[PDB]
């Protein structure tokens, strides 16, 4: 499930960084929570939103809406 | 018009038709969304 | 394997998403073997009956030996399954859940 556009609690927009965000971690092996903070992510409310993300987008998108078995 | 279930062929099929896919044969058809869309109000 | 008849009596393998969205039942079918004697013989009376091997049916050399005898369900991902063997691609393929 795609990276929620806004911040639940403070208003503010972490949408668009979760692209950039993916880079620092495995082109510059930085750690995470500096990575969190190169983005101006400093209320820990943004650190949460990106930090707990689970990207389900990546496994309905090797599928089809027609035909799964049980 | 209706839609295949494996490789999503378009096929129309009459009211005496027999359900059955013609390139491949299956037996599981869909429908296919209403193509004019139709504007409504949630009351 | 599992494998199911239609109404027009054409065959064809089941699989679960078949069973699932067509309100079907995910089994197989059993075969045994079966043989057949008869024994005759002459009701003296007094006389313990003897009897003798004449008539011995058993078609082991011919797949017309293979009596059917019923149908049996198959639990999911067991040995005889389908799914057993498959791989990622062949689940999403197939469309199962990894």
């Amino acid at each position: 499930m795609i990276v929620p556009v806004r911040c639940f609690s403070c208003g503010k927009v972490v949408g668009d960084k979760w692209e950039s965000y993916l880079n620092l971690l495995q082109e510059d092996e930085l750690d995470e929570g500096t990575a969190l903070s190169r983005l101006g992510l400093k209320r820990y409310c943004c650190r949460r939103m990106i930090l707990t993300h689970v990207d389900l987008i990546e496994k309905f998108l090797r599928y089809n809406p027609l035909e799964k078995r049980d | 018009k209706y839609i295949c279930a494996e490789c999503s062929s378009k096929l129309s099929l009459s009211r005496t038709d027999a359900v059955r896919c013609k390139d491949c044969g299956h037996r599981i058809l869909l429908k296919a969304r209403t193509k004019r869309l139709v504007q409504f109000e949630a009351r | 394997k599992p494998m199911v008849n239609e109404s027009d009596g054409v065959t064809h393998a089941l699989y679960p998403q078949e069973a699932r969205l067509r309100n079907l039942t995910y089994s197989s079918g059993l075969f045994v073997d079966v043989k057949k004697r008869t024994y005759e013989a002459i009701d003296v009376p007094g006389r313990e009956l003897k009897y003798e091997l004449i008539a011995e049916e058993s078609e082991d050399d011919s797949e017309s030996g293979k009596v059917f005898i019923g149908r049996l369900p198959i639990m999911l991902r067991s040995k005889n399954c389908y799914l057993s063997e498959a791989t990622e691609s062949d689940l999403y393929k197939l469309k199962e859940c990894p």
